[PDB]
């Protein structure tokens, strides 16, 4: 993926998520927990499902057309009209099979666009409270309590208030 | 005094394999299929009027043969012409007959008004052993086989006006006879001919005598020609011999008509799209089933299996 | 103390609508449209050699209808035959009509050289009355009615040479009597007969008798056939009655020539693509006007409006 | 977009921007200002420029064809004439209707990726003189007047000058 | 007291210039082409049973002319048709060549099958100068020129059945005199007939009287046609006149063969495609040698260079 | 590119470098080198590989077809037949000349990300005993010899063992 985040700087996806394609993890204090960030994952499986029905809504209409096999040899005239039919067909397999290529590959790098925007979205919030440890987790240098973690992840944390005590446990 | 707090994305057990650019296997959590493969192996009598030819092609119901008279005047957007049918009338051949079983299959309607020709000079409503309608000799309902009357045989010259605003097609024949003896004992013209046209088309036949392999014992064949009148136009037929006469005309109309070759049976059920091996779903971009189709269809394509990723790749913990 | 600077894009009041992979519809600050929708609803004169048939079908021009007199030895890059021409000549019949209308069409030439025929035997310059020249009757004039003189038609036996370069496309036919008394009287011989051929090919036509609808007063017809003679080779005519001659050959010629059926008017600009409903712009990808084009022309397809982001994302402004 | 840029961490747009696609918005001691970022802006027009082109000054030349509409029913001929000149048609409205949706969907994450490029491109510039306040702004821990913006946004800023009064705000 | 590491890639001293969706002209340090645009310029002999038809057309290989009876029986997986092949049997036509060569070539096979002649009443293996067979007068190998016996021509009634599990390929034709004189003096009937059937099928040929130009001094021609009779089914040739009668058939296959014109020779390697222009590698997506192939081989395409890109872009150094 | 690594903040590349595609390049007390990363280079090579052995290794068969090619005129069938062939040669034209120009596209722009990928892999390991100095290089605040770049560009590099004498020197 062109971001590096999903099969890259985070070693593995959660099998326990079973409430999101997105979610923190975090060891505090009062313990460890998990949730699954609503926001970030409806904002993938919109796209994807425009993505999609763009795709599967499709069909034309054809009645009357040519005859496409036959019971008798005749010569030019069927060659032709094999050649059409044959040629046709070859150029929509083609279509169909780069049509799958080219969205899957990116699907691919928009749910790890997804996933960064979450990364650099929650970096953010943390200034310079928090450091990004490499392995997709940031080490909360001042004491987040569930209440802390919750005021993060719907974000509404206030850097100042923890400001002081972190920048004291950084640089020391 | 610290706490940490890790971002992560899901993943799950069962992955899907999807294909990419940059690869052609690699694994997703989701993905749907685009390549409709699969049938329900019959066609849905809805939403298009279909009509199952049976026994009988679209051709022989438009001639007249025997059995085929259930469809008279029948109506189709979907004809469906089946494997085991077969003509039990006179030998017939039809230059170009795949273009008229095109014509007709389009226009839909078999629908047949008969005209008030007359014949002069000559007996009518001919038949044959070959064409036993009932127990009795016989001919195609749409057809008028002409002989000669009390030893003579007219050079016909018969004329019938398009005053409808609407074309006709109207179907003629010339009979070729298996020996000389025949042709003089039923025309007495010791060489036929036949010449159909219209201010616009002209098409001039010359019966060719010869035996041919019997057919139902018969040794003869007939040629089957067809013209259409225009508005404002009129038909005239000119023969001294061997014109297989026509008894009217054919409505011909525009629209989604069609035939289908298959054996598919025919349910009760509502599929859009139909195709030789049966109806089946249009929700799928694609189709691996019959390159056949009639109807709202999904492009056939050889992939018999295309999946489209809708999520992220998966990748397990171990 | 402290400074505080923001980094921004610009947006718009009102932006434009148009499609992603993940949207049908999504805002851009400017777009572009991809599908030319309109025509000028006339056809510009000139990179393109114009030809206005007018009241002439490319092929009355080439046999020589009267009033399509003027065409004689015109050229064209693409001939334009309007809905309202007609013929004021003798009722005649094509076999395959629409190819030679293609050939000729294609070839975008109508010089004719007249060669110097041998018909012995024969009375020529034919004419009728379904094809006046003025007060007198006349016929096509690139065309020869061969009747009887005195008290006989000839076996003809006519031979003309291709010792040039380039390809001839000779055009004959044959007459076809509206009755046995005709045929006899014009030409003698019950049953006439015409054979053109060369070294490559043979078209042996044999006249057909019989009544057909009056057109411009006339019963009969003339049918009409072509022969293409190759450089090195002969044509040999050889007919006894129920012949019509040519008079000499038509220069085939290979280009960018067409036909084109449009009742479009022709004004005097410059456009490069030609559509049924006037010249358009070729600076657009695709149209969406008429699938008939020539010359530098946009790929149709069935889309009106099709448009390319030329903007970012449009996002308000509070 | 992939980038999470515009239309994302950076709320809204400028519709006071008229001279270019970017730029910056000050707040200082002498008051604040508004300037558009031509390098940025050109990049992005440029490439948009020669996406365009490679689809506009392009068609091919065909004169004599096939017939294409009919007066008179004929039959099997005339059908793959038809089938022919239809199947052409569709294929062809496949690609335009997939083109634009490809070609828009990258014109839509290279227009964000350069409003990218010009905030990472600041940031390093300021280096530990700013903080990222995660609005696309950055609040530059020193006094830093019309000319010390415009030096940054004529990237000429020389962060040492001001590192030691930063760094001094920044952790007090 | 610190360290400073710099992260870069590499670049080349002379790149590769592509095309993307954002330059027609963009240099990266490494591509590869997808365009084969280079031949050999011969066929290699194989994957492909190659049969050279050296001065033989398929058809003239098929009727047997003399120096081309050394196909006799040969089969092939690409007939390769030279451009300085010639015919130097009996002037001959046949009406619709272009559909008779193709069923021939897709059938790959010449097998030929003599069939108990039933000719009773008339002279066969009539040959001309026109077609010597080494110092006499020869005729095509596979076909039975017949001709009165003992001042009369018969009407000539042969059947024969088709009682194998495979289509027979019968070709057969008539004769058109340069003469009336001819035409009595040959077949004493004044108008001959040929009328070749099947329970299917039946086609009456009539012959022409009349002079064409003369090829290897014959002014008469011969018109070829063929009938495919089904298993079950049988022929019946009926004539009086004129008819050049069929020795036997030609087995019907179906696969992968077929024919192409060509002067590439024919050396020995071994290619899976080929051109007229010769073979040509099939590793790359799209080739621009020739629209004309056979085999499995890159789609055509008008540009002459595709360039994929293989590496990053490169970045010089001042 | 959309990561404007390479052509972007990656002024040049290097022409030195001819065992990789990315690489590090320092100066540290020892002097001055130059390594390549195998492991960065690897994974470029590999997807570029795959997409294009999904273009090569893949040819249809065509046997019996139609005549392209004619020695004489006539008409209307022949105009059928060069039109058929004419409409699927520009079909497929059309098909090659996108299929590069997304295909280069998108090579170009994941090179692009792959060195972006190492560059913040660095970054992230680094920790905050370095500073991005906007140019593609890291200012390392702490004497580092060849081994205490070695052990970077191998990944085993411990932030915690310079970070006192890294902090000191950066905040001082
Ligand atoms: C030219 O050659 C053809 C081909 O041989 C020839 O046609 C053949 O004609 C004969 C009659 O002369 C046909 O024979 C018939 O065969 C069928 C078999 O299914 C029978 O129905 C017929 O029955 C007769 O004999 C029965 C004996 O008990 C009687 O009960 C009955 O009443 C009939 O008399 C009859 O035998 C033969 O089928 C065709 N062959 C084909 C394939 O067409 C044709 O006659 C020849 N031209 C001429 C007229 O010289
Ligand atoms: C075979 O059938 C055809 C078609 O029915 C038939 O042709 C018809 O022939 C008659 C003439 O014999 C045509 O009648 C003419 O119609 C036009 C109409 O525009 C008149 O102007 C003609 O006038 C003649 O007769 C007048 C008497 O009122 C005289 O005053 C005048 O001077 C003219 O001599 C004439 O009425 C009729 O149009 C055609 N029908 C068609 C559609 O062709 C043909 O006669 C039959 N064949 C034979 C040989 O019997
Ligand atoms: C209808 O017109 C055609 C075309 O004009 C015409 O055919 C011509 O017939 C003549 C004779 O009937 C042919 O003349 C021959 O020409 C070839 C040259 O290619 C010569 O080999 C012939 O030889 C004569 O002279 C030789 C001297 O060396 C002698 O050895 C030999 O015995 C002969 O005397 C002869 O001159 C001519 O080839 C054709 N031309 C064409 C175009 O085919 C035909 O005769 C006319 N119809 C009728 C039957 O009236
Ligand atoms: C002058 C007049 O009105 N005479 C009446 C007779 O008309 C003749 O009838 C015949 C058919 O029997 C033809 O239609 C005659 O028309 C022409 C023509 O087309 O102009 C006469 C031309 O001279 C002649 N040209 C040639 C080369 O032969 C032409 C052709 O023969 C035919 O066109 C071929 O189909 O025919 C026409 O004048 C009429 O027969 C008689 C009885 O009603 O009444 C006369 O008053
Ligand atoms: C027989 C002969 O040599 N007579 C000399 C005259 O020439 C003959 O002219 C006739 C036509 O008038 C034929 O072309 C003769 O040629 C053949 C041929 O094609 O080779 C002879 C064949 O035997 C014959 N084949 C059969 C089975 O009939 C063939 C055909 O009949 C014709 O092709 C029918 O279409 O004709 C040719 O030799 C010559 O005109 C005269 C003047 O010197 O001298 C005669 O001795
Ligand atoms: C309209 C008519 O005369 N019908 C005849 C028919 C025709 O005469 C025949 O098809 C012309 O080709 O011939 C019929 O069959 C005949 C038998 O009745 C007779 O025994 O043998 C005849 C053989 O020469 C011929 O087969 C028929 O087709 O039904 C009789 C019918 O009335
Ligand atoms: C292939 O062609 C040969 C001819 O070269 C055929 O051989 C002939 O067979 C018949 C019997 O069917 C003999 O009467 C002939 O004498 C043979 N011809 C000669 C003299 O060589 C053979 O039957 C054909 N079979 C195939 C392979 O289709
Ligand atoms: C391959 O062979 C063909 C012959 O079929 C060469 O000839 C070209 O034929 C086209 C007809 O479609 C003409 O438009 C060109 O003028 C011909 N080219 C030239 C300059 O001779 C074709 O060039 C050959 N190509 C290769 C790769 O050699
Ligand atoms: C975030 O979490 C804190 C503590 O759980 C809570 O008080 C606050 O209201 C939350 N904010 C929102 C809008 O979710
Ligand atoms: C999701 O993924 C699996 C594999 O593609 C698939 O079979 C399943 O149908 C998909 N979910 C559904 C039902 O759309
Ligand atoms: C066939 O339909 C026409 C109406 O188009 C009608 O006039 C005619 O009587 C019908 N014939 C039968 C068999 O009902
Ligand atoms: C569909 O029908 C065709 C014959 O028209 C048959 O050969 C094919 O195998 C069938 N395939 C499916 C989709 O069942
Ligand atoms: C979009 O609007 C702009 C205004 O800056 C104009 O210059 C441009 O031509 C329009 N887009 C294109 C590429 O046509
Ligand atoms: C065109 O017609 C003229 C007479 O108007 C004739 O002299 C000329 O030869 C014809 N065209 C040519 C040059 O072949
Ligand atoms: C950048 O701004 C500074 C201070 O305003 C000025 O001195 C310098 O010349 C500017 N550089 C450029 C190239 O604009
Ligand atoms: C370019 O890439 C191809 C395969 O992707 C490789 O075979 C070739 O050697 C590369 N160019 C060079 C000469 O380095
Ligand atoms: C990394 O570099 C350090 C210092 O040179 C070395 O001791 C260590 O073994 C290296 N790790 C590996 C396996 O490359």
């Amino acid at each position: 993926g062109l971001f590096g985040a999903i099969a890259g700087f985070i070693e593995n996806g959660w099998e326990g998520m079973i409430d999101g394609w997105y979610g923190f993890r975090h060891q505090n204090s009062e313990g460890t927990g998990q949730a699954a960030d609503l926001k970030s994952t409806q904002a993938a499986i919109d796209q994807i499902n425009r993505k999609l029905n763009r795709v599967i809504e499709k069909t034309n209409e054809k009645f009357h057309q040519i005859e496409k096999e036959f019971s008798e040899v005749e010569g030019r005239i069927q060659d032709l009209e094999k050649y059409v039919e044959d040629t046709k067909i070859d150029l929509w397999s083609y279509n169909a099979e780069l049509l799958v290529a080219l969205e899957n590959q990116h699907t691919i790098d928009l749910a790890d666009s997804e996933m960064n925007k979450l990364f650099e979205k929650t970096r953010r919030q943390l200034r310079e409270n928090a450091e990004d440890m490499g392995n997709g987790c940031f080490k909360i240098y001042h004491k987040c309590d569930n209440a802390c973690i919750e005021s993060i992840r719907n974000g509404t944390y206030d850097h100042d208030i923890y400001r002081d005590e972190a920048l004291n446990n950084r640089f020391q | 005094s610290t706490a940490t707090l890790c971002l992560g994305h899901h993943a799950v057990p069962n992955g899907t394999i999807v294909k990419t650019i940059t690869d052609d296997q690699i694994e997703v959590t989701n993905a749907t299929e685009l390549v409709q493969s699969s049938s329900t192996g019959k066609i849905c009598n809805n939403p298009h009027r279909i009509l199952d030819g049976r026994a009988c092609t679209l051709i022989d119901a438009l001639l007249g043969d025997p059995h085929c008279d259930v469809f008279q005047n029948e109506t189709w957007d979907l004809f469906v012409e089946r494997s085991n049918a077969f003509s039990n009338c006179y030998p017939y051949d039809i230059p170009d007959y795949a273009s008229l079983r095109s014509l007709v299959a389009s226009s839909g309607t078999l629908e047949f008004i008969t005209e008030g020709f007359t014949w002069t000079g000559v007996t009518q409503n001919g038949g044959s052993s070959a064409c036993k309608r009932g127990p009795a000799n016989g001919f195609f309902s749409r057809l008028n086989w002409l002989t000669k009357s009390e030893s003579a045989y007219p050079v016909l010259n018969v004329t019938m006006p398009n005053n409808d605003n609407f074309d006709k097609l109207y179907i003629w024949g010339v009979h070729h006879p298996s020996t000389n003896q025949e042709q003089t004992n039923l025309y007495v013209q010791a060489s036929g001919r036949v010449t159909v046209s219209t201010r616009r088309s002209q098409q001039t036949i010359i019966p060719n005598i010869g035996s041919r392999p019997w057919v139902r014992g018969q040794p003869g064949r007939i040629s089957i020609y067809w013209t259409i009148v225009k508005p404002g136009d009129v038909l005239v037929i000119n023969s001294n011999g061997n014109l297989i006469a026509p008894r009217g005309y054919f409505k011909m109309r525009t629209g989604k008509s069609s035939i289908m070759r298959s054996d598919a049976p025919i349910d009760t059920c509502i599929s859009e799209c139909i195709t030789p091996n049966g109806s089946i779903p249009n929700d799928k971009p694609f189709q691996n089933v019959n390159k056949i189709t009639y109807g709202a269809c999904p492009k056939y394509v050889k992939q018999n299996t295309l999946k489209l990723a809708t999520g992220m790749r998966n990748v397990p913990e171990k």
